[PDB]
């Protein structure tokens, strides 16, 4: 139903939340995601909808490790070969999907020539080519626009969004990432302009990387530095309405023609909250991050030096208020500050915070949203420990710790005879720690061939030669075989067929290759500028010294570390120097150099072994090395040339540990694990409002060892399809700092899928999740038991997917057989249809791939130790269809995946009598819109001889629970069509047109034994076929205007909606009461009218319909805004009058000439003033966050003026503190006033107090402020405090001080006046609303008259006598506390407290409340349904859910007994 | 103990619809017998409710309710065994446009001989379609326009009184309500009632024909009954001046709860009605002291907020002496049924319920020997008893059927032998029931009601006449053929609230009139007493002011 615009003042205030930030739901990819919507205005409604988002799988960028805040973009493919900027290059969709040139409807390559666009003539001609991604999600239209004449200009992209929006990417050079040496070689087109059918625009301005604030050494090292782009400013709320993109005009509109700006600061401004940011930047220039990094995916260098420190909102208030725009400076509305833990290796985003400003310039702040990460700590490096897993080895027996089979964890490779190679797979050690690794029984390597000094070999096998074998040789006068095994991925791709610099490097070929770490290989030879010579006292190797994701070339001597960037295709770039590494030329031995990523930064570090020491030089983002970490060998060990040492990820964590074997020393085998967790991963969030989430990762490799143990114990054969470690979201601990309650969410992963053919991660086939409550009470008073959800997802690999259904719960023998994937081909001449087919093997690869990540099944259990615990509450399963779509690529079909079937069983843990429903999409159009769908309700199963329900019930309930209505098979058919505007160059799909529903009811006997599928439903003998009798349920139609007839234009203006109310069957309700003429004139009088029945068959009679929702709209110059509204034609119109730039409506006039007028605060575009139909004034004051902090009203009564004094007549200053506001005296000219305290959970600390306690004259204060232990306005940050403590500790004096300092939950004070300020009887009512860290209402305190209450201590507990009895006192500071609720992790009210009196508005501790206050406890099941209530008195209410009935027992029912 | 295995159960079909309500009835006298009471609900092809049947009637193949709806589930036609058949329809704006009621059947078809058809008329375009009028037409008779609305305009005069867009004139069955003034807070500050002329004659009926208020005002009696209100900033009523000029005043505490009240009779000085009133943390009245020095203290159960104590007393130091006037103590079962009541001043009322929490036994005291309970009050015991032997204990037993119809009240007062049984005869095809003195045959019960289900005979010689809206019009107490009858008639406003009551008894004629107005009862007695009853609270405290005939 259409909404009628009603002008009202912001009627709210009280609750306190954040920016709507959230952690992502755990998925089959195993990654931790977080998301923060940008807290800035939507303007007229068309705005950038950006989120600052984190992913545990993401790399570094302009927002710190793992974060990103970017818009759509199109880049060249890099993941399957380095682009060369020729015609063999490929392009990715904004979704990251590979595109191909699309086919048209005529069956040809979709190419066109163009000189006009959106009615705008182009300066020259363009070749426009339609591209189509391999996977279709949103049916977007993608065009590549290349000038026919290459020198006429640069190419760009257009993306037509199905919502009718048009997006242009990379039209000008700021929105293009291109080769620093050749601007024509474009790697990426960034979103530059968006236009909507309303003529509303969004422009995206970028800034190019430069040399500002760079050291000379950095400049010398990276001259090719201009490629990267940074989002700089977003302009929206365009003053001029224009349907065509502004970039097509001769000149872009002046900056003054945008009402709204979003500015991105990269350090050029002062970060202090005390300095108000201006719209103008400079001249200080953006700061240079310490961890500068390059990427080389596109065969060009991209240098990254910039971090975003502030995001800023600006409005043109003069323009919006239609005041004099001359010399207007836009004013700051909201300010988002970003704190980073700056680091030479990896900088981490540790805080985001809202700050806004009062008219007096004072900062008003929100509590900071803090993050912290797993970090490498040199002080918490585990020491050496013996490695008993090698006990069987003598101490001279050589071995290699390598992942031979590709399980993500290395095993033991050795030579036993010699000549014979054997391998021991990594396995879960039994009994030990959960991640303890032992090694299984030996297994013979395949016959090792050995020829051109180095040969390939397949081991796993796979049929892929994944292994390069070489042999050491040969000196001196020694006859001799001992070989070396090297994973092919440690070598440049073009190793065996070298071109360019690689060919200049290898010559005839390398003599030998020796692993010196997990992915680093030392080179041995035969005997532009300026490659090293292989074969002095030097080391040349392949290692990622740049953290960029390629095997680069590295040279290490006693005094130098040089790295040549692998640019792809054999090409290597100019040498980079990495200072920091030095060894005396008299003792330096290349053999003692190991290259491995120790700190998980992505860079390979240096480990040099001395006789008594190992020095570890951490690679600082590929720029230099840290000062060395000294690792002392175990006492007694002197490392020499007879000893063995290797750097290997023996934990399967993507970080290298050390395995050392020293003969003539017992024990002989040793380990040093330098970390137990992968660093730089987000692991803590805290909003400083009382909510903290702690994260926990576990490697895919450990998970694989567990899975393999279970598989081997089950007689089956283990097959790993994930060859490397991935860090998976393993555990979330959601902690409520106020109640002390927690919620644990635990994830287990199985069936890991990585595709070797396309080198692509497919995801996990099975994901299990447990949810467990953890109460601070620590009793059993709330007896919840963990919930368990087992989910199965398609990996897109048949060899994996085909094994999943066997794991499904099979405890219901009557359950319908599993769904199978359906493959179709599309036949749109001219309505279209899917035709099922069996694809060829080659096609099957891609069509199967299309099912990536799709949910196949889900089962919900309660692990409560009950006998029925192994029976799920509910089961849900899905059937997917992949429509194969041909492109110009003959070998790769494009595809669209959809869920065609969904079936749900409600068992309620009773396997024999579930309910079952099934929804089926039968037909979809060419754009994925459902044409024909059906909802199915299955009959109840046949009654058994005995009840499967407890004998606790009445003995008759089982029989009496059966009702004939449970036996009728129901099928509800739903037809619908759409309007698709695809003509010319517009693209608007899925417009609501017509819909009709019909009912089908059958007897249980007609219900198929195996249930329905799509095939059953399109069958000629279908239960919903054209032959079958049916009950018309109704219909719906949308009619548009302006507009051919009632068809939509691009603006999609609805004229009215029309729904059916009566047909010939329902009209029978009038039969014995009114005759046909009277009935018809009644219906006609009541606004109903006759309209054709939709999707009409066999002369179906017209139906009585109701038309509602009539609007009249303006033209393009008024941005097509509604000008009049009315519900039906039975009533008159309400008229809308908009402001100058059509942002908000400023006046309404209804059908009785009543006029309402509004005036807006344009920093929020919400009204602050309202004149009503009786010329009365209503007024609010808004704080810099748009919250009402004062309100009043006035006008006339009986001619005389009344009641509150105007703001002009008596201004009111809202007290800055609650203590002051509570102490206000009568005679205030406001009806309400409010004080918001969202930061009260952060302890308050002053410069004065800290300096007085430390007597250091501000030293500790200044340092704590600098590190953001505390904010500038004196709030202690939780995570900043913990980080500070972890790095520097904290004086006991500060601990004492902080212990003196109280916390209080986020709260608001609302004062409500009793009378107008002219009345001396006026009272100030006081109400304080509490919120928790989750935005939930904690409690409400109302100031009441003086009297008896309990007494609250300073420590927030109840004042009790020695025995434990709470003191009862009489006070004039008494409050009535209502709605006090103790929540669990899911926001469910576990304890609802009776109201109580207290001598303070402050939050009484949960300890004291649970101990001394009366509450009803509520116990919820895994479905979040209340099933038990324990009253304060101790009686119980229970509710039992069964599929066919719900059982309710009250206090009397359960009291016995 | 009587409640073991007596849950409440809801039984579903395969489309989430509640097709059965199952209860379990167990009487404490026969705790081995458990009756499974099943209420049935049948849903149609469109998923909407079509039939509902109680446990009793279902066994006798009679349907309590039948419904016929539109394509969206909105009920158009209804068949009720209790309320008879009805037809309603709303418009596309969601507004009611027609309601046909009082329909029966017999010959198979629906009997419209006494059907009442009420229709609703609204402002036509280009007006906002506000309510215009309400028309009421009984079958075979002429249509009367029973309601009419008039709305104020945009004039400065109307805005200054805050009347723009407000229904300023409401013509109902009793006459006219005018809204004179509205507060800044949207509250009425001045309303005025005018009565239709000659409401004493029961045959005169409102009929606002046309669109001319001049012609209507001529039909109104001359007196204007104006109630004036003054509200605070939060829209709460502070002062009230009734139609005769008495003022009620209230004051609220810091939490906005009623804290004090006063009365100023016309020409008099302000006096205290409620001096101080305190509240529990849950906002329930705790201690209430009135102007008579009397104090009521409310005691609540901490776990449940249940009222377990009501103590009205003259406190220590009272001019008339300290005395507990009433001390009610309540004992509840875990579910909250009143199991017992005590009063301090030994007397005790005990209560027993079935598993459905229906009252099956009640002990108490009465002035014995009273006689068999009827419509009459007992003769008042004057003066106040000094001895309690003047009371005797009774025990009543209650007997219900499967559909909750109270069939039997067995009164047992052994000591004074005041024993009797009140029987209610229930129809076998409906819930219609009357006392056995009217009929003992279930098959004759339904004839004693209208098609709407309104009772036509109160007692043996006493008949009941009803308005088309189903409001009680006339109680014929003593019929004398032609044409002098002891009777009592009633009048209602548009909201069906009683505005006028007229009792007549033959002696020339004793006529007792009762005019109900805001905070006021104006009662005259002729055959002359002129009494104005000030009602204070909302009704708690009442003040009797005679203008004439003070006894
Ligand atoms: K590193
Ligand atoms: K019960
Ligand atoms: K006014």
């Amino acid at each position: 139903e259409m909404a009628i615009t009603t002008l009202s003042l912001p009627k709210g205030g009280g609750a306190i939340n954040g920016m709507g930030e959230s952690v992502g739901q755990a998925g089959p990819d195993g990654m931790v995601t977080f998301s923060i919507p940008l807290p800035f205005s939507a303007g007229r409604g068309v705005a950038p909808a950006l989120s600052l988002s984190y992913s545990s799988g993401a790399g570094n960028g302009p927002f710190g490790m793992g974060w990103q805040c970017s818009a759509m973009s199109i880049s060249r493919r890099t993941q399957k070969g380095v682009p060369q900027y020729n015609e063999d290059d490929e392009f990715l969709s904004p979704s990251g999907e590979v595109m191909a040139i699309a086919l048209n409807d005529s069956g040809f390559e979709d190419v066109r020539t163009a000189n006009r666009l959106q009615g705008i003539p182009l300066p020259f001609s363009y070749k426009v080519t339609r591209y189509q991604p391999r996977l279709i999600q949103d049916f977007i239209k993608i065009e590549y626009w290349q000038p026919v004449k290459q020198t006429d200009g640069t190419p760009f992209w257009i993306i037509y969004s199905p919502d009718g929006q048009t997006h242009i990417l990379g039209k000008n050079s700021h929105s293009r990432v291109a080769n620093a040496e050749n601007p024509s070689q474009i790697a990426s087109w960034l979103l530059e302009e968006t236009v909507t059918p309303t003529g509303e625009h969004i422009y995206y301005q970028y800034s190019g990387e430069n040399q500002v604030n760079c050291t000379d050494a950095e400049i010398a090292l990276h001259p090719q530095d201009s490629a990267q782009r940074y989002l700089a400013r977003i302009d929206y709320g365009n003053i001029s309405p224009q349907a065509s993109l502004f970039v097509l005009d001769e000149e872009l509109p002046n900056l003054t023609q945008w009402l709204f700006h979003l500015v991105f600061d990269y350090g050029e401004r002062d970060i202090s909250i005390n300095k108000i940011p201006t719209f103008e930047g400079g001249t200080t220039g953006w700061l240079a991050r310490p961890d500068m990094f390059s990427r080389y995916d596109f065969g060009i260098e991209i240098r990254n030096r910039r971090l975003c420190h502030q995001v800023l909102g600006f409005h043109r208030l003069e323009a919006l208020n239609d005041r004099d725009v001359t010399d207007e400076i836009p004013v700051l509305v909201n300010r988002l500050t970003l704190d980073y833990d700056l680091n030479n290796s990896v900088s981490t985003l540790v805080a985001v915070r809202q700050v806004a400003y009062e008219t007096d310039g004072s900062p008003i702040t929100q509590p900071p949203l803090e993050f912290d990460y797993q970090r490498f700590d040199t002080g918490s490096i585990p020491g050496w420990q013996e490695m008993p897993q090698l006990e069987a080895f003598n101490g001279y027996q050589p071995y290699q710790m390598i992942d031979l089979y590709g399980e993500g964890t290395p095993g033991i490779l050795y030579q036993e005879t010699p000549g014979a190679w054997w391998y021991k797979s990594p396995q879960r050690q039994i009994g030990g720690d959960s991640n303890a690794v032992t090694y299984g029984a030996m297994k013979a390597l395949p016959k090792i061939p050995r020829l051109e000094g180095a040969t390939l070999m397949d081991i796993n096998g796979d049929g892929r030669l994944d292994w390069v074998i070489t042999s050491a040789g040969v000196r001196g006068f020694h006859s001799i075989e001992w070989t070396h095994f090297t994973p092919l991925n440690t070598l440049p791709t073009e190793y065996f067929h070298p071109k360019a610099q690689l060919a200049d490097l290898v010559g005839a070929g390398l003599s030998d290759l020796v692993l010196i770490g997990p992915k680093s290989v030392r080179l041995y030879a035969n005997q532009n500028v300026s490659l090293p010579v292989i074969g002095s006292r030097q080391l040349v190797a392949f290692a990622d010294m740049l953290g960029s994701g390629q095997q680069h070339l590295v040279e290490i001597t006693a005094d130098s570390v040089k790295c040549w960037p692998n640019m792809g295709h054999g090409r290597f770039g100019q040498p980079l120097t990495l200072e920091g590494f030095s060894q005396p030329q008299t003792s330096f031995n290349p053999d003692r150099v190991f290259l491995a990523d120790i700190d998980g930064s992505g860079t390979n570090d240096i480990i040099y072994a001395h006789s008594e020491c190992l020095e570890i030089y951490l690679n600082e983002s590929g720029n230099r090395f840290s000062k060395p970490i000294s690792l002392l060998l175990p006492d007694g060990v002197n490392f020499d040339n007879t000893c063995q040492l290797q750097a290997a990820d023996i934990q399967g964590l993507g970080i290298a540990s050390l395995v050392m074997t020293v003969p003539h020393m017992s024990p002989t085998h040793w380990r040093c694990d330098l970390a137990l967790n992968k660093p730089w991963l987000l692991n803590v969030m805290n909003n400083n409002r009382g909510a903290e989430t702690c994260l926990f990762y576990r490697s895919s490799a450990q998970f694989w060892l567990d899975e393999k143990q279970l598989v081997e114990a089950a007689g089956q054969q283990p097959e790993c399809h994930l060859p490397f470690p991935m860090h998976l979201h393993w555990r979330s601990e959601i902690f409520d700092e106020i109640t002390g309650n927690r919620l644990t969410q635990e994830q287990e992963y199985a069936h890991g899928s990585w595709d070797g053919q396309e080198r692509e991660f497919r995801g996990f086939g099975r994901l299990i999740q447990r949810d467990t409550d953890g109460f601070a009470q620590g009793t059993v008073d709330i007896p919840t038991h963990p919930s368990r959800t087992v989910s199965w997802f398609a990996t897109g690999i048949p060899e994996i997917d085909t094994t999943l259904s066997a794991e499904f719960w099979r405890g219901d023998d009557q359950a319908f057989s599993p769904f199978s994937p359906r493959f179709t081909r599309w036949e749109d001449s001219e309505a279209g249809s899917d035709v099922a087919f069996i694809p060829s093997e080659h096609d099957a690869f891609w069509l199967n791939r299309a099912m990536k990540g799709q949910l196949l099944r889900s089962e919900l259990y309660g692990d409560d130790g009950t006998p029925e615990a192994e029976i799920p509450y509910s089961v849900t399963e899905m059937r997917h269809q992949v429509r194969a779509l041909p492109t110009t690529d003959a070998t790769v079909p494009s595809a669209w995946c959809s869920t065609i079937e969904t079936r749900s069983y409600q068992y309620q843990r009773v396997a024999a009598d579930p309910q079952c429903s099934q929804q089926v999409v039968i037909k979809a159009d060419r754009y994925g819109s459902p044409l024909l769908s059906v909802a199915i309700n299955y009959p109840r199963r046949k009654k058994p001889e005995k009840s499967p329900y407890p004998d606790d019930l009445p003995e008759t309930l089982f029989d009496s629970s059966y009702d004939t209505q449970q036996q009728q098979l129901h099928l509800t058919k739903q037809q619908q069509n759409y309007f698709h505007l695809t003509n010319d160059d517009n693209w608007l799909l899925g417009l609501p047109k017509e819909q009709r529903n019909d009912g089908y009811q059958y007897d249980q006997e007609r219900a198929p034994a195996n249930g329905f599928t799509l095939e059953t439903l399109i069958a000629s003998n279908s239960l919903i076929g054209s032959n079958q009798p049916f009950t018309y349920l109704g219909q719906s139609r949308v009619a548009y205007q302006g507009g051919v007839d009632e068809q939509p234009s691009l603006q999609a203006l609805v004229a009215y909606g029309e729904t059916a109310i009566l047909d010939e069957k329902t009209l029978q309700a009038f039969v014995g009461v009114l005759d046909s003429k009277t009935r018809d004139e009644l219906l006609f009088s009541a606004g109903y009218q006759l309209a054709p029945r939709l999707f009409r068959v066999e002369s179906e009679p017209d139906v009585w319909v109701a038309r509602q929702g009539y609007s009249e709209f303006g033209d393009y110059s008024q941005f097509w805004r509604p000008l009049s509204q009315r519900s039906t034609l039975l009533t008159g119109k309400t008229t809308l009058k908009w402001d100058k730039h059509y942002c908000v409506v400023i006046e309404t006039q209804d059908a009785a000439q009543l006029v309402t007028q509004a005036r807006y605060d344009y920093r929020f575009l919400t009204p602050y003033s309202l004149t009503d139909a009786n010329d009365n004034q209503h007024y609010v004051v808004l704080n810099p966050f748009g919250e009402v902090i004062a309100s009043r009203f006035w006008g006339t009564e009986a001619g005389k003026d009344a009641g509150y004094s105007t703001p002009q007549a008596k201004p009111f200053v809202v007290p800055a503190t609650i203590e002051a506001a509570l102490a206000l005296s009568p005679g205030i000219p406001v009806a309400h006033c409010a004080i918001f305290e969202p930061e009260s959970w952060m302890q308050k600390l002053t410069q004065h107090d800290v300096s007085e306690r430390m007597a250091d004259n501000g030293t500790l204060w200044n340092a704590l402020l600098q590190a953001r232990f505390v904010t500038e306005d004196g709030y202690v940050c939780a995570l900043g405090r913990r980080r500070w403590m972890a790095r520097h500790g904290l004086s006991v004096l500060m601990l004492t001080l902080l212990a003196e300092i109280p916390r209080t939950p986020p709260h608001s004070l609302t004062i409500t006046t009793d009378r107008y300020d002219s009345d001396d009887q006026q009272q100030l009512r006081q109400r304080i609303l509490f919120s928790d860290g989750f935005g939930r209402l904690l409690q409400s305190a109302q100031r009441v008259e003086a009297g008896e209450s309990w007494q609250r201590s300073e420590d927030s507990s109840l004042v009790v006598n020695v025995s434990g009895t709470p003191a009862l006192v009489v006070t004039d500071n008494r409050w009535a506390v209502s709605g006090r609720t103790e929540y669990d992790g899911k926001g469910q009210g576990i304890r609802v407290y009776q109201p109580y009196f207290l001598d303070d508005w402050r939050y009484l501790s949960d300890d004291s409340a649970r101990t001394d206050l009366f509450a009803d406890t509520h116990i919820y099941d895994p479905l979040g349904r209340e099933y038990q209530v324990i009253t304060a008195k101790g009686y119980r209410r229970e509710r039992q859910y069964t599929p066919w009935f719900v059982v309710n027992q009250d206090e009397n029912d359960t009291a016995a007994n | 103990q009587l409640f073991s295995k007596t849950p409440s159960v809801t039984v579903f079909d395969n489309r989430g619809l509640s097709v059965r309500d199952i209860a379990y009835r167990r009487h404490p006298d026969t705790p081995k017998v458990t009756e499974e009471c099943i209420t049935y609900h049948q849903f149609d092809f469109r998923g909407f409710l079509a039939q509902s049947l109680d446990p009793r009637l279902n066994h006798k193949e009679v349907t309590n309710f039948s419904y016929l709806t539109d394509l969206n589930g909105n009920i158009i036609y209804t068949q009720s065994v209790d309320a008879g058949n009805t037809l309603v329809l709303n418009d596309t704006e969601g507004r009611s446009v027609i309601a046909m009621t009082n329909i029966s059947r017999e010959n198979g078809k629906d009997d419209l001989s006494l059907a009442v058809t009420r229709t609703f008329q609204y402002e036509n375009a280009p007006l906002p379609g506000r309510p215009l009028s309400v028309t009421e037409q009984v079958n075979g008779e002429n249509a009367r326009i029973t309601e009419h609305f008039v709305y104020a305009g945009n004039t400065p005069q109307e805005k200054n009184l805050n009347l723009a867009g407000q229904c300023v004139s409401y013509y109902d069955a009793a006459g006219l309500i005018q809204t004179d003034s509205v507060s800044l807070t949207g509250k009425p500050l001045s309303v005025s009632r005018k009565l239709l002329k000659n409401l004493d004659d029961t045959n005169i009926l409102a009929d606002w024909q046309g669109n001319d208020t001049s012609a209507w005002n001529s039909l109104l009696a001359t007196e204007i009954y104006t109630t004036v209100t003054r509200t605070d900033a939060a829209g709460a009523v502070l002062t009230t001046i009734d139609a005769v000029g008495n003022q009620q005043r209230v004051a609220f505490d810091i939490a906005g709860q009623l804290s004090a009240s006063w009365l100023t009779l016309k020409g008099g000085q302000e006096q205290v009605i409620i001096k101080v009133l305190t509240y529990s943390a849950a906002g329930q009245k705790l201690r209430e002291e009135g102007g008579n020095g009397v104090v009521t203290t409310y005691t609540y159960e901490a776990e449940t907020q249940r009222l377990i104590g009501i103590k009205t007393e003259r406190p220590n130091g009272h001019a008339a002496g300290a005395k507990v006037l009433q001390d009610l103590r309540y004992e509840y079962d875990p579910v909250g049924n009143v199991l017992s009541i005590t009063n301090d001043a030994v007397p005790e009322n005990a209560y027993r319920y079935d598993s459905l929490y229906q009252l099956v036994s009640a002990s108490g005291r009465e002035v014995a020997g009273a006689g068999q309970q009827g419509s009459d009050l007992p003769s008042p015991l004057v003066p106040l008893p000094s001895d309690s032997s003047v009371y005797t204990n009774y025990t009543r037993t209650y007997t219900y059927d499967s559909a909750g119809n109270l069939m039997r009240i067995r009164h047992s007062a052994p000591a004074t032998n005041n024993n009797y049984t009140l029987n209610i005869t229930v129809s076998e095809r409906s819930n219609r029931g009357v006392m056995s003195s009217l009929t003992e045959n279930p098959a004759d019960v339904d004839a004693l009601f209208t098609a709407s289900g309104s009772q036509k005979c109160l007692q043996q010689g006493q008949s009941l006449i009803w308005t088309p809206r189903g409001e009680l019009r006339t109680v014929l107490l003593v019929a004398r053929g032609e044409t002098a009858d002891d009777s009592e008639s009633y009048r209602y406003d548009g909201s069906s609230q009683r505005i006028l009551k007229i009792s007549s008894q033959q002696t020339s004629a004793r006529v007792q009139r009762a005019l109900y107005l805001p905070g006021l009862e104006w009662r005259t007695m002729t055959g002359a007493e002129n009494l104005q009853v000030i009602c204070i609270g909302e009704a708690q405290v009442r003040v009797l002011h005679w203008e004439s005939g003070k006894p």
